[PDB]
């Protein structure tokens, strides 16, 4: 006994314009192929690789540049130099 | 430059085949001569003469192309196929 | 594997095919490769008379082998062929009109 | 693909120069060859080997020694005037 | 692949409704040159040798 | 107005092909856009 009122006369919505015709075949396996690899993380999951991979550019990796870039902070001037003049400050 | 005809393909296929010394007879050649029956050949001179004509006229053959020229003149129109010469 | 049948010819045609094409490129002089050429032949005259499948199929892969071994680095090609170094200079383009995209500008 | 691999050795040895240009500029402070070259002979040894070894690295890339030697012969793509 | 048998794309090598692989761009015609004449563990051996 | 002139310039005045044509953009942009443009470039080689 509960229907939206009489007095709407909705229409059906168009998105407009000229049909412009296909420039290109879609090929199935292409496009299945890149849906497979742009959605890639939904089907992630650990293992062995996995586990070495992130193991080196996560954690070895970065403790490793942090190690030189904290030891190397007031190392070096190069900037007027002589022979027997060492560079290190320390 | 250099383009090819038919007939100057006629006249290179069978002088070759005329300085080939297993053929049966130097006059026994046709443009529709079996190489196989009526000249005379076995199974792998047949070859030999695919590997003498695909160096001579400076083209190269797969394997499942080399067979089925089993006439000279099915030789004759597969090489006026290729736009190498 | 098997005795006279053509299926067994188009194996001993390909492989002979491959022999003398593989001889082709190891030697420089023509003499010397239309002998060896001749003996290559004689090889194979001297074979394709086998009754077993045993013996056949054992020499077969032997010489497939020993076809492998004598394999060159770079085989001779005609220019104008995949191997080669004319193919694809100037492919023609095919011939299209031009499909059009937008309503408005070209 | 034979351009791509003759660029991308010789963006190799490229990369070494723009290390070796800015320890130039660094060591320096300038990158005219009259002002590098009076004062040359006065800079320590160590930077001068830190230098010298970039700017080779560079040179053995272009001028094609064996460290990356395969793109000169790999460029017989390119037609016979080029 | 061999070059002779007929494909849609000869550049490519390629049918035009032909499953891709699991890691394609290693696989593709603009991959690496991938020679076939020596095993790669034996020409690291005659390289060093040398 | 607008769609019967598109359309039909894109399946066939309509019957003609020539050159001049002035685009909706080339007005303000060509004349506006382009020499303010020259302009802060002129004011940014003289302020130098
Ligand atoms: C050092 C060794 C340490 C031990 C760890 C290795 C570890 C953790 C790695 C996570 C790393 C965390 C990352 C954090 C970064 C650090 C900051 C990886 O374990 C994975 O190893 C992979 C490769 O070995 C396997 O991948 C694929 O396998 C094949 C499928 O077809 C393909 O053949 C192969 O090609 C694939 O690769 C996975 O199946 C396996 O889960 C766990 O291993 C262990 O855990 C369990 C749980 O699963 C495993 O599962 C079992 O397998 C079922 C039958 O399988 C059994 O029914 C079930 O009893 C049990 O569930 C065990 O097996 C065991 O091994
Ligand atoms: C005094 C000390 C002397 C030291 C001497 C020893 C130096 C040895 C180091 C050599 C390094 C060479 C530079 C590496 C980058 C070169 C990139 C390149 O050239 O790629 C080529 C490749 C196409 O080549 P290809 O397909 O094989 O053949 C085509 C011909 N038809 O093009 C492509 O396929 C593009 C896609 C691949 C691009 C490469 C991607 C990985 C890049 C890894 C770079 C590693 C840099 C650090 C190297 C550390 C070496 C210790």
């Amino acid at each position: 006994e509960l229907k939206p009122s009489s007095a709407i006369q909705r229409g059906p919505l168009n998105k407009g314009g000229w049909d412009a015709p296909h420039a290109l075949h879609n090929d199935g396996a292409i496009d299945r192929y890149a849906h497979w690899r742009t959605f890639y993380q939904e089907r992630f999951k650990y293992t062995r690789a996995t586990g070495k991979s992130t193991l080196i550019f996560l954690v070895a990796f970065p403790a490793l540049i942090g190690y030189v870039a904290y030891q190397s902070e007031g190392l070096f001037e190069f900037a007027g130099k002589r022979r027997g003049e060492s560079v290190t400050t320390r | 430059a250099h383009v090819l005809t038919k007939d100057m393909i006629q006249e290179r296929i069978v002088a070759l085949l005329e300085s080939f010394d297993k053929v049966n007879d130097a006059k026994n050649i046709t443009a529709t001569a079996n190489l196989t029956s009526d000249l005379g050949l076995d199974s792998l001179d047949v070859v030999e003469v695919v590997m003498a004509i695909e160096e001579e006229f400076g083209l190269e053959i797969p394997d499942h192309d080399a067979d089925e020229i089993k006439t000279v003149q099915q030789a004759i129109d597969y090489v006026s196929a290729q736009p190498a010469a | 594997p098997v005795p006279f049948s053509a299926a067994n010819k188009k194996l001993v045609t390909s492989m002979y095919r491959q022999s003398l094409k593989l001889a082709r490129n190891w030697i420089s002089n023509r003499q010397l490769f239309r002998q060896k050429a001749v003996e290559i032949r004689h090889k194979f005259d001297q074979n394709a008379q086998i009754s077993n499948p045993r013996l056949l199929a054992r020499t077969l892969d032997e010489t497939r082998a020993h076809l492998y071994e004598f394999r060159h680095p770079d085989p001779i090609v005609p220019p104008s062929f995949p191997g080669g170094t004319k193919y694809e200079r100037n492919v023609p383009p095919r011939m299209e009109k031009i499909m059009q995209h937008n309503l408005y500008e070209p | 693909k034979s351009a791509l691999s003759a660029v991308l050795m010789n963006r190799f040895g490229d990369a070494f120069f723009v290390l070796g240009l800015c320890v130039i500029a660094y060591v320096f402070g300038t990158l005219n060859y009259s002002t590098i070259f009076a004062t040359a002979y006065l800079i320590n040894t160590d930077l001068l080997v830190l230098i010298m070894l970039a700017l080779f690295i560079a040179a053995m890339a272009k001028s094609a020694q064996f460290g990356l030697h395969n793109w000169l012969t790999l460029a017989m793509e390119g037609p016979t005037p080029v | 692949k061999n070059p002779y048998k007929k494909y849609d794309d000869q550049q490519d090598r390629r049918n035009l409704e032909e499953p891709l692989s699991v890691n394609d761009d290693l696989y593709d015609m603009w991959s690496p040159d991938r020679f076939t004449h020596f095993k790669n563990q034996d020409a690291l051996k005659y390289f060093i040798g040398f | 107005l607008k769609d019967y002139y598109y359309n039909g310039r894109r399946i066939l005045w309509e019957i003609k092909r020539e050159g001049a044509e002035k685009e909706d953009w080339v007005n303000q942009m060509y004349f506006l856009y382009a020499p303010s443009l020259i302009l802060l470039l002129i004011v940014m080689v003289y302020k130098s």
